[PDB]
């Protein structure tokens, strides 16, 4: 039961704030070192911040693109850490990860991260939001799918059939386009024996638009 | 400030070699550099703690050793469990910095690339839009070239290409190439080619279509 759960990502614009959430349960959480990490594709795993319970030394560490800018905070009645972030940047874009580590004392040996969050996106950009628009890929074995163009931001998510495709469905990841927007394509392989006689459904989802279309892909 | 450079980058093998992976420090940061491993859209989880120690649950497969500046990563036989991504960790001093890590690719036979080509769709061709797709799936090794040809004209600065992630099944990759064009570029020409050379392919292959046939 040891868990760490963040919430509060989601789009924001340059220079604004956006406050990360991570509620901890399974553990007694007011000595626990509770400690942010972002990920973004570019520069891998960096370490953002820490902060320690009960102790008269710093307590608050940060990393140095971020001291000013950011400050960390802790309720121990509420068993959460918070991010506070602002003057957001472009930087700032990435996957930000809650962890505890295994230090108890000043240094404790045995030093690692060893509970993590699933995550929370942050998105730090200009452009509004926007919809996808759903576009068929029309055809031993056969190849179909749909073009998931023009939507921002990330995610967008794709089913074929509603769950009901598993083998040889290939989701490609997003590529930004010269227009600044992102598509992507979902693409099927079945075999030649089943084009048309069976429908197949594309389930577009953007949740962070309140998207919801599907589209037949018909040879 | 407290660099730490990680060795290699990429890296391929097969199930049951053994791989070696390094990561060098700016400092003699003692004993304290911890090893993780994150897959694709999950978080990472510790595999070393202190250089050498396995924490709980961890298969003795792993092994981390080195001291002072040089520090190494170990795995013997490897299983197919293991292709993700690495990463060392210093925690001699705050700001605990990383490493840049070393994503681990599974390497099988060659497989040559199946060839796909969509033209628009009239749905796409009523907005001023024009997107071309040419589809490649279940190649190995994932470097391949994607070269499209509009009145056998090479053409350049208008694909966009996206690779897909090792795949768990078979270990191969996909690609799609999307050629993106104006609808009147698009209603000028007729004869719209993609060509694949791989590895795996003994000729440069060639899929077209005719815009009117
Ligand atoms: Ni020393
Ligand atoms: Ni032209």
């Amino acid at each position: 039961e040891v868990k760490l759960e963040e919430s509060g990502g989601g789009l924001v614009q340059p220079g604004g704030s956006m406050k990360l959430s991570c509620a901890a349960s399974g553990f007694t959480f007011s000595d626990a070192w509770m400690n942010w990490v972002r990920q973004s594709p570019e520069k891998g795993l960096e370490w953002v911040a820490e902060i320690r319970s009960k102790v008269i030394n710093p307590a608050i560490y940060y990393a140095e693109s971020v001291k000013e800018r950011f400050t960390i905070l802790r309720d121990d009645s509420k068993s959460s850490v918070y991010l506070q972030m602002n003057s957001l940047r472009a930087e700032d874009t990435g996957i930000y990860y809650c962890s505890r580590s295994t230090m108890i004392t000043t240094r404790d040996p045995s030093r690692y991260f060893d509970v993590w969050g699933a995550g929370t996106t942050v998105t730090v950009s200009s452009a509004s939001t926007k919809g996808p628009s759903v576009f068929p890929l029309a055809p031993g074995t056969a190849a179909l799918g749909c073009l998931v163009k023009d939507y921002f931001p990330e995610p967008v998510t794709v089913s074929w059939n509603s769950g009901a495709l598993t083998s040889g469905v290939h989701t490609f990841p997003a590529v930004l386009q010269s227009s600044g927007l992102y598509s992507l394509s979902s693409v099927v392989t079945v075999p030649s024996s089943s084009l048309g006689t069976q429908t197949y459904i594309c389930n577009v989802n953007h949740k962070p638009s309140n998207t919801k279309v599907d589209k037949k892909v018909e040879p | 400030d407290i660099q730490m450079t990680q060795s290699p980058t990429s890296l391929s093998a097969s199930v049951g070699e053994t791989v070696t992976i390094t990561c060098r420090t700016s400092e003699n940061i003692h004993n304290f550099l911890t090893w993780y491993q994150q897959k694709q859209g999950k978080s990472p989880q510790v595999l070393v703690y202190n250089a050498k120690t396995l924490p709980d649950g961890v298969p003795s497969r792993f092994s981390g050793s080195g001291s002072g500046t040089q520090y190494s990563l170990k795995i013997n036989s490897l299983q197919p469990e293991d292709f993700g991504t690495y990463y060392c960790q210093h925690f001699w001093s705050s700001p605990w910095t990383f490493g840049g890590g070393t994503k681990l690719e599974i390497k099988r036979t060659v497989a040559a690339p199946s060839v796909f080509i969509f033209p628009p769709s009239d749905e796409q061709l009523k907005s001023g839009t024009a997107s071309v797709v040419c589809l490649l799936n279940n190649f190995y090794p994932r470097e391949a070239k994607v070269q499209w040809k509009v009145d056998n004209a090479l053409q350049s600065g208008n694909s966009q290409e996206s690779v897909t992630e090792q795949d768990s099944k078979d270990s191969t990759y996909s690609l799609s190439s999307t050629l993106t064009l104006s609808k009147a570029d698009y209603e000028k020409h007729k004869v719209y080619a993609c060509e694949v050379t791989h590895q795996g392919l003994s000729s440069p292959v060639t899929k077209s279509f005719n815009r009117g046939e």
